[PDB]
Parts: C-alpha cells; structure tokens; sequence
C-alpha cells in the first residue's frame, strides 16, 4: 500500500543510449523497499532539450511475484526531468560539412568562369566537381538529430503514479 | 589468516631461545630435555642472608623471568626450596617453604598461565655437590622450577 | 615471519601435534593443520548459540533463528 | 572506514571516496568469474596431485601393511568370514522430558557371517584411485597485474583445499577399515569370553551321480544353519582373569 | 540525507556491542563464579524450577470492587531434566557481525551537505549505542530473573512450602535380541513435578540470633 | 525460480559480424545454474553507435528440458548497452573513392575546355570520360554501411526479463 | 538425447563454390556419434564478409534411422562463422574494363575534336567507337559480385539447435 504519487529515491547502474530502446533496470536503496529493483525503458523526445525514462516492471525481493506499476523519475538535487549528458553532439560537424562543400562547388564554378575578365585550373577542378556530391550527400545526411546518453553511475528520484497492495 | 590465528599470540622462537641464551649468560641453570623445562637459581642471587625476603633488585629479575614464562603453554608448574643446613631441620625446612610461597604467590600474581602451582621446601635434605663448606654462598642453596610443556 | 627463526628451519609438520616442527629438535610456535588446539575464546556470528540464522528471506530486514529468537542486532531498524 | 565509525565517517566526508567508489565498483561487478575458476582448477589439480602422490607412498609400504592387516589368521575354519560386532559404553539417552534411559554395555552385530573365497586384502578398502587430468578448460584470462596475482593466489588455496580433501577421503577409509578389523578381533574375543554361540554347519554326501551323459564322482554339500548371535542366559558366561 | 542516520546506527550498534563484549570476555572468571549453576542442580540431576514473588498487591476492577493480597508466588518454568547447566553466555553474550558496505549512493557535495550528513551520522550512532546498552540491560533483567526463581524455589523448599520432585528407577537386566543386546537397561521416571502445598498446618517458621 | 530481472554472468565465446543473423551460444559460468547455455540471435540498429544481443532458448542440463527465458546482454566493467568492436569500417573508402572519380571529371573537362587561351590531351581524356561512370557507382555504392563484429574471447552479463519454473 | 543447443564436432570433404546449391556431406568423427555423418547445404549473403552451411540430414549408423536436426558451423580456432576462402575475385577485371572502355571514347572523341587546334586519325576512329558499346557492356556486368569457395580439407564444429533421440 502506496499512497498515490509519492517518492522514492533509486540508483541507475546500468547506462544506455538514447539510441535503441531495451531493458534498463536500477535498484531502490532507501525507504521501504530495500534492494526492490526496476526494469524499464526510455522515450525519444522530440527535441534534445531533456530525456525520460519509463519504469514499470517493478520486482520486490523476498516474495515471488513481479508487480506493474509504472512510475517515471527525476534528477536529484536538481529536482528536473532532464537528463544530465551532453547535447552538442553533431552540430558542427553537419555544418561543416555543408559549408565545406557549397565553398568547394563555388570555388570551382567561380574561379573558372572569371577566366576571361595549370595548378590553379586543377584547384578549380577539384573545388567544382568534388563540391556537389558531397553537398547532396551533406544534405542527405543534415536530418541526424544530436542524441543523448545516460550515464551508469547516477542516483535518481522517482515519483509514483498508482497504488500498491 | 585474518580470521585463524596463524601462530600462537605473542610468540617467537628466536626471542626464545634469545632469552635462554641471556640467562645462560647470566648464570642461572636452564635445560630441557624432550618437552620438559628446569630452571635453578642460587638462592644468593635472590634472597638475604638466612631470611625469607626477596632482595628489591630481584624484582626485575623475576619480572624478565615471568616474561620468558610467558612464551609457554603449560598446565602444572612445580618450585621447591632447598637450603644449607644452619641450625636445625625444622627451621631450615620453614625457611624453604615460606621462600617458596612467597616467590609462587608473586608468579602467580603476575600474568602467568598455569592451572596448578605447587610449592614446597625441603632445606639441605639432598645435596648436590660434595664441596659443603659455604653456607648460603654454597651453589646446592637453589630454587628449582620444573614443568612439561605439553603440545 | 620465519617461524623456526634464529633456528635450523621447517622441517614437516606433525599432524597429531598440528604443529610445525624445526630442524633443530623442537616444535615450532607455530600450527599447520587446523585440528590442533588453539586457545580462542572471543568469535562473531548472528544467531549465534542458537539454531544458528535460520535460511528463510524476508522483504523487511527481520531476521530469526532455527530456535525461534529473533536478533535486531543482527536485523536492520526503521 | 567501518570499524573506528567516527573516523572513517570523516574519511569519507571526502571526495576522494566518492571517486574512487565508481573506479572500485567496475572491478567488483566483474572479478568473481576469474576467481570462481581459478578455485575450481586450483582444486582439481591439488586433488589429482596429492591423490597421486600418496598412492605412491602408501604402494610404498604395503609389506608391513600386508604383515599386520592378516584376515587370512583370522580366517574360520570353513572358509567363512567371521561376523562383525559392535560394542558400546555408558550409554545414555534423554528420549524426552521426565523420562531417561541408560545403560552400561550394549552389543550389535554389524554384518552376518558367510561364506568366503579369498580373503580381502586391504586394497579394497584403502587403495585411492586416480585419473591424471588432462583438460584446463581456460576460457577467460586475467589482463592486468592485479588480476594476474589474485587468480594465482586463488590457484594456490584451491590446491590447499584439493589437498585436505584427499587427505579427509584417505582417512575416512583408513577408519572404515579400522572399525572393520575391530570388529572381527571383537568377534573372536566374545567367541573366546563364551557369550556368542559359535557358527554351525553341516554336511551332506552322494556318491556317484548323473545320467549317462553327465556324470560326477563325489556331490558334496556344505550348508551354514545356525548364524552366530548374542546369547541371553548371562548366567553360564565365562569370567576370565590375569597375572 | 537519512541514509547517513541509517549508517551512523549500524556502525554504533556495531562497535558497542563488539566493544560491550570483549569486555565482558575479559572480566570473565567472576561471572561464571557468581552464576554458578551446577551446585544448586538436585540429587538426580534435575533442574529446580523457578519462583516468581510478589508482595501487597491490590487490584481494583470497577465500583465496589477491590481484590488485595498480602503475598502472592507462582511457578514460572517446571521443572525438568538436564544434561549439563546453562552458563553467563547463554543470556549475557550478545551477537556482533560488522558492517562493511556503506552503500555509496548519496556521497557528500556540498559543504553544508558534509556537515549535515556528519552531524545526522554522529546522533545515529548515539542511538545505536544507546540502543544496544537497553538490550544488555534486558539480558541482565532476564538473567537476574532466572537465577532468583531458582534461590526462591530454595527458599520455599527449605521452608517447607513446595513438595520436592519424586522419581523412580526401574532396571531391567539382560535385555535385546540375538543381534542386539544391552547388559543392564535402568529406566529413570518422574512423577512428583514440585509444587506449592496450601496446607498451612505444615508450615514451619524459622528464627535467626 | 528466478526473480523478474537480476543479473547474471557468461562468456560468449562464437563472434560474428553485425551482417548476417544466426545462432549465438553462451555459457552460464555462475550463478546456481551450471553448465547451462543460451541460444540466441542479435539485431541490427540504424546507428552503429551500439550493438545488442537477443538470447532467448535457455538449455540446463539435468533434465531434458527447453526453457525459454529471453534476455539481453549488459557490458561488465562498463555498464554500457554498446558493443566493442571498430565503427569506422567503411569510411575512408568510399569518400576516396567518390572524390577521385570527381576530380578525374573535372579535371579532363575543365582542362580540355581551357584550350581556347598530346599527353596533356590524352590525360583530359582518361580523366573526363573514365569519372562519370566511377562517380555513378561511387554513389550507387556510397551508402554501404560500416560494420561491427562482436569478440569470441570477451564475457558478458546478462539481464532477466521474465521468471522461470 | 542430444543437449539443446550443444558442440559437435566434423570434418569437411565434399567442397563447392558458392554458385550452385548442392547436397554438402560431413562427417561425425568423435564424441557420442561415431561413424554419422550429416547432409545439407549452404546460403549466401548480401555482403561476402562470410559464409555460413546449413545442415539438416542427420544419419547414425547401427540403425536404419533418419533424424534430421538442423545445425550450423563454426569455424574451429576463429570461433566465427566466416569461411575459408577468397573474396577478391572479381574486382580488379571489372574495374579495367569499364576504366578502358571510358578511356576509349574519350580518346577518339577528345583527339578528334582537338583537330582543328593520317594514324591518329585512325586510331581516333578506333577509340572513339569501340568506346561505347564496350562501355555499355561493362556497366551490364559490373554488378557481377565476387565469389567464394569452400575447402575439401577444413575440420569444422557445429552448434546444434534441437534435440534428438
């Protein structure tokens, strides 16, 4: 008997990507449950602005029985749903490569064509006819988002949402 | 290791047989044979004269002598007095046990370990040596301390 | 830590003595087997001088012993 | 720390703890798998070993152990092994509360006597086999130094453990044989004292025998009766004495 | 936060109890010379059974109802066999197995943090000593109990208030089979189990100088 | 009996690239469970930033018996869901070759128009008419991915998911 | 009553290329099963990083009986399912002839035009003309992938994936 939508602390030992949904399980250490563990998985939100994680495949030790109820966490001495990881990821580096490639077919194009008002030809060849593929793939490849990932040695905070018996 | 005591607490050897050689040096009797310790000592080097009482200096004496005591496992431990004959039999016999009461009440007292102390004096009532010209100069006036260590 | 130290050294060990025994004639202070006679008489244990800690696994920290007492030393508090 | 509480409270009030429990905590997750097999191979090689050495020295001196353990002597007259007794003294028993039951000498038979062919030599019961093994099945491998040291440390008190338990097995059937040959010496001596009465057998003979095709000289039967057991009239027992 | 009170008490109640121990190991000799059970076993190796006394009592259940007593004496445990007397260990000892896992979860961070996980682990260690100090003083209690219910039944039986235990030895001789068989079986049976006698007509007093 | 999702340990000892599903055996080396093994198969996912394992037919010895407890695999000593292996396979090749077959485009096509202001002919023409099919199949081709291969020495946790009997 | 799942080991005889499907036989050399041997086939893959053989016809001799457990193969000493063979068959003689057939027309075509700015003109003809249609032809078959071929002398070890009886 849990009173609705109260809180618990946990640990997550187990550190996953937030690249592929699967079984992730942390450990209660305070409270009433002791050494109580929880599987679970997590949610792609739509932008990289935070992360959460689902828990409800709830086992309590002793008996043998594995209850269901579902129950989500937040940051510890933070009190936020966030996650703490990095989110810079792959900003830069799909920049950088458009920009290389838009400056190669530039190049290329341009300096040809102000031929009339052997290296630097070469220069021009290479700038104008390696620029467009790597442009198209560049925009290709301009949709992968910037991704998080837990860590394996973070305590957490969960709040409830159901009873118990 | 932690939990199992390796080796008997307190123990060594070499301070064994340190010790051994240091009162063999000093001068006062120590042998075994199979698992069986003797130790004399003249009676010059720890009494007074004719009387009952332990010279103060002997007390350090005793206390290195209880310390190598220590370093055994023992269960019976026997001391007898024997003396010069001075002037009767019953006098000497009472000089005997009163000195060895009292040096097996101080052994006692200290932090030895035994279950049995026996005592008793008997005074000039077996000799060993002919040569009886001293008195308690003579090197037969000794307190004996015998037992068997066992396992 | 030599056991026969200032001595001949281990020669074997008498399992009847459970002792180690030097080269030169004497047994060392020192056991080798543990059926000998060590003079101990401090140890641990919950449950102890009883039924022992009873096998059963309890989701609360109580804890009991094949004897029926039940030891909050050796559960947990709340 | 633990033990000296304030102390080691006010260690861990630091950080370096709190660093070096995550760096600790990766290599306890892990380690029990090395150990779990260094203890196993440990035990098997330090068993196979002892078991073969002590083989040796037991095949060693069997002349004087074939010269004391003699059960041809004790062998009967009719090729029978003696029977087995156990005695037993001062025994008591609280069956419950209120009640208790004691006694001064009580008297088993262990295993009645029969026939016999050979008598048994003392290998059925002490001879330890052996197998040389010959398959380390070395799946997983320590990588740094420290795990190096801890699984050869782990090989060395499997071997301690292989060794006690060969020694255990060696005399367990040392005190089986024991108990054996104290039985029949108790036999004899009851057998001697005149409280048990003695095995009876009889014998039956024909002549000649068969059909014309088969045929034999001498058919004799030799049929055990009356098995050796404890008598109950005390009154006719024999005391003996000595000087 | 309260993982640190919950730390600080195990540790408490941990070092006390092993501390109260050895202690009581090492003032050994006089204990088990005080409590010494095995004179006061009776003839027949029975142990004597326990007293419990009180004196003027009253109870008071409702209006115009009140019941006093000057003394009153019961029978706590009967008496029974025994095979060897209990010792001091067996109401005195208490358990001791050590902590060693403080489960790093919550780590101090902050400086105020530190100080009051410190502080918060400090009065819980307070408690589990003081808590272990309140069982050996139950241990006592129980111990004290015990042996003066046995001084009582003494007591009553010297002045002739309880009747002593009675038992009866039957013995058998040869006895068992052809493969089994015993010299001498003695059977030992009690039937008197003690208890008080209300005749007072019996009662014998007794004076001192 | 065994609790809804506690941890157990094994080591895999048959590797196979991320490229062609298949029976995967493992060995239970702990627990109360001996001598048991686990079939099972794996996944591929749209990022090569993580590999997983699908273990599903769970063989004990003792009884002839086929349990069918699934479960995944956890990293010891790192606590991570990903798999130890190269993930820049395939890189290099295809960026090489997709830049080469641009250059020889652009080189013969740019250096055969700048006649206006032999061997030189010739090398416009090996690289002008020998880039646009090599460029063509360089990016028919480019999306190859980069591939991953699981250890055959490496051990390995595994995670419950459901009880047994 | 053979283990879910257990290892066995062969020897290979019978090789095959990996163009045409064709009953494989291997033989049962130790363990339980002596003198057995076992009959099947293999698959191919998308990606020629390895090989894997399918075996289906289990027959033990002593008995006239047929089980037909379906097993894989492992490489013994690899501990992977790759095979021992070749994968570099076909890519340098696809690679020249498309890079000759390019290289041709842009000879006879480049040579030509250049005029303005009797032999060269033939071979102009040569080159500019067996050009294309060799061109063609070479992309037609450029798809063709690169073989593999198992060996008639490699020992082998097979995981089992049913029981028998």
């Amino acid at each position: 008997i849990i009173k609705t939508g109260d809180i618990m602390f946990a640990v997550l030992d187990t550190s996953v990507n937030s690249d592929e949904p699967g079984p992730i399980l942390a450990t209660i250490v305070t409270g009433k449950l002791k050494g109580s563990k929880l599987i679970g998985s997590f949610n792609l939100p739509s932008n990289a602005d935070k992360m959460v994680i689902t828990f409800n495949t709830m086992s309590i030790p002793g008996a043998e029985k594995t209850i269901s109820i579902s129950a989500y966490a937040i940051d510890p001495n933070t009190a936020r749903t966030a996650l703490a990881s990095r989110t810079n990821h792959h900003y830069l580096m799909r920049y950088g490569s458009l920009f290389a490639s838009s400056f190669l077919q530039g190049f290329g194009n341009a300096f040809q064509s102000a031929n009339t008002t052997s290296t630097l030809e070469n220069a021009v060849i290479g700038l104008a006819t390696v620029g467009k593929a790597w442009s198209q793939q560049a925009q290709q490849l301009f949709n992968t988002p910037t991704t998080v990932e837990v860590y394996s040695g973070t305590g957490l905070g969960i709040l409830f949402t159901q009873d118990v018996t | 290791v932690p939990k199992l005591p390796c080796r008997v607490d307190g123990a060594c050897d070499a301070t064994i047989i340190k010790m051994m050689t240091d009162l063999n040096k000093k001068g006062i009797k120590v042998a075994s044979v199979g698992q069986n310790y003797l130790i004399s000592i003249p009676a010059s080097a720890l009494f007074a004269d004719q009387s009952p009482r332990l010279n103060w200096a002997s007390y350090s004496l005793l206390n290195e002598i209880a310390a190598f005591l220590k370093q055994f496992r023992k269960i019976a431990i026997t001391v007898t007095s024997y003396s010069s004959k001075y002037v009767s039999v019953k006098r000497e016999r009472a000089l005997t046990l009163a000195r060895s009461r009292v040096v097996s009440e101080y052994l006692w007292s200290q932090g030895v370990d035994s279950r049995i102390i026996f005592t008793q004096g008997l005074g000039s009532d077996k000799p060993i040596t002919s040569y009886t010209l001293g008195g308690d100069r003579s090197p037969n006036a000794r307190v004996e301390i015998t037992f068997r260590r066992a396992v | 830590d030599g056991c026969c130290s200032k001595m001949g050294g281990i020669n074997y060990c008498d399992s009847s003595a459970g002792r180690l025994v030097c080269n030169n004639g004497f047994y060392s202070t020192c056991y080798c087997t543990r059926h000998a006679v060590m003079d101990l008489q401090f140890l641990m244990g919950c449950c102890l001088w009883h039924g022992g800690v009873y096998p059963q696994l309890n989701s609360s920290g109580l804890v009991v012993c094949n004897d029926g007492y039940v030891s909050e030393e050796c559960s947990l508090q709340k | 720390g633990d033990t000296g509480s304030l102390a080691g409270l006010q260690a861990m009030a630091d950080s370096k703890y709190t660093r070096a429990q995550k760096k600790q905590k990766m290599g306890k997750i892990r380690e029990m798998a090395l150990k779990e097999t260094a203890l196993s191979v440990g035990a098997q090689a330090g068993l196979a070993w002892r078991a073969k050495i002590i083989d040796e020295q037991l095949n060693k001196q069997a002349r004087n152990l074939d010269a004391i353990y003699d059960f041809n002597s004790l062998v009967l007259e009719h090729n029978i092994l003696p029977p087995v007794l156990l005695e037993g003294r001062n025994t008591l028993n609280l069956a419950d509360a209120q009640s208790i039951r004691i006694s001064d000498r009580t008297y088993k038979v262990a295993k009645q006597a029969h026939f016999i062919t050979t008598p048994p030599t003392w290998r059925q019961y002490l001879w330890m086999d052996y197998v040389k093994p010959e398959a380390p099945n070395v799946t997983l491998l320590p990588k740094t130094k420290a795990e190096k040291e801890i699984w050869c440390i782990y090989t060395e008190r499997g071997w301690k453990n292989g060794i006690d338990q060969a020694n255990t097995i060696l005399e367990e059937n040392i005190a089986r044989i024991k108990e054996d040959f104290g039985g029949m010496i108790l036999y004899r001596k009851l057998l001697a004292m005149n409280m048990v009465s003695p095995p009876y057998v009889s014998h039956t003979d024909l002549g000649v025998t068969g059909d014309g095709s088969e045929i034999h000289i001498d058919d004799r039967v030799l049929r055990i009766t009356a098995l050796p057991e404890l008598n109950v009239n005390s009154a006719e027992w024999r005391a003996a004495v000595a000087k």
